[PDB]
């Protein structure tokens, strides 16, 4: 049990 | 109208920031002033060209809008609109088309400010790139540095679950509401047993995400990676890359939609990394698209040492 993440972006 | 790049001059060129993590919604901006040296007519236009390392759209996808990104109107110094703008995804060129504004004036002055993002496909690895931007046939030189959060993430044990993903395209313009997402299954390329992968259209509460994952809403393609060191940091992945061997057909009756808003995939015992390309849809509730992928497995030898790893995605929108 554990985790992370990422995130993106645009216009 | 005619291309009037020789009649337009850009100045006070500024890049908000030269270093960022595009896997943590890092982006930058460009701002400049321009003046029309000569008289020009309504319909005439000038352009700006991004280099290989940059895009004006980032993770917003315009492929359902004729590959053309609409941009907010460009203003004079005086606050009225001088030009209507459009960004072409294929040629990475802005086209600023003068309006009737320009018909009764001289000495026209304007300025713009536009977000800029990484090109995940042309700058797939962390590092430094030339970020030279062309505005009205003039070069404005810069160096860009991308510190991508590594897609190689997981429990810190030789047989621990490991998985990551990134939403690389969201169509917010056409009304079709599609999204494209890359998932890296077992990026550490460990030897894992009884591996399951869950692709969820939400994180912790179903009601909090607009994601919609189901047999009719989602299409999945699965690739067996041959050389893991070729894989990108940007989460870009070419389905026709010879480093990827398509195995979608083998997973034909191993993908289940037993739960709401969730795609369950039975990998079993594996020893290679996989790329799973997801094409999905999100709903009209106006909620954010929030996803989570989970991989669980055990030690392939002892059938013990159970392990489980989760990864959250969500994207942000910027304005000029």
């Amino acid at each position: 049990s554990s985790g992370g993440g990422s995130s993106g972006g645009g216009h | 109208g005619t291309n009037v790049n020789d009649k337009v001059t850009a100045s006070n060129f500024k890049l908000e920031k030269t270093t960022f993590d595009p896997n943590q919604s890092g982006n930058t901006f460009m701002a400049a002033n321009f003046t029309v040296t000569d008289k020009v007519k309504s319909g005439d236009y000038f352009t700006a060209k991004l280099p290989d390392s940059l895009t004006g759209n980032g993770d917003v996808d315009y492929s359902n809008s004729n590959n053309t990104m609409p941009i907010a109107d460009i203003k004079s110094t005086n606050g009225d609109v001088v030009a209507k703008a459009t960004y072409d995804i294929l040629t990475k060129t802005y086209t600023f088309v003068f309006t009737d504004y320009v018909n009764n004036k001289e000495n026209i002055n304007g300025q713009f400010s536009l977000p800029l993002f990484t090109d995940r496909a042309k700058a797939p690895k962390s590092g430094t790139y030339d970020a030279n931007i062309n505005i009205a046939d003039e070069m404005f030189n810069n160096k860009i540095t991308y510190n991508y959060s590594s897609p190689i993430a997981g429990i810190d044990k030789p047989n621990g679950a490991n998985i990551s993903s990134q939403i690389i395209g969201v169509d917010t313009a056409s009304g079709q509401n599609t999204y494209k997402q890359t998932v890296f299954v077992n990026p550490k390329q460990r030897v894992l047993g009884n591996t399951w992968v869950y692709i969820k259209g939400y994180q912790d509460k179903i009601e909090e995400s607009s994601g919609k994952v189901s047999a009719t809403d989602t299409k999945l393609r699965i690739f067996e990676v041959n050389d893991t060191s070729k894989l990108s940091e940007s989460y870009y992945a070419d389905p026709n890359d010879s480093n990827l061997k398509e195995v979608t057909d083998q997973f034909k009756n191993r993908i289940y939609y037993e739960h709401p808003n969730v795609a369950s995939i039975k990998f079993g015992d594996i020893t290679k990394t996989y790329v799973v390309l997801v094409e999905g849809h999100y709903d009209n509730t106006g909620k954010n698209l929030k996803t989570q992928v989970i991989q669980e497995n055990v030690d392939p030898v002892t059938n013990r040492d159970y392990s489980i790893f989760g990864w959250n995605n969500e994207n942000v929108v910027r304005y000029g």
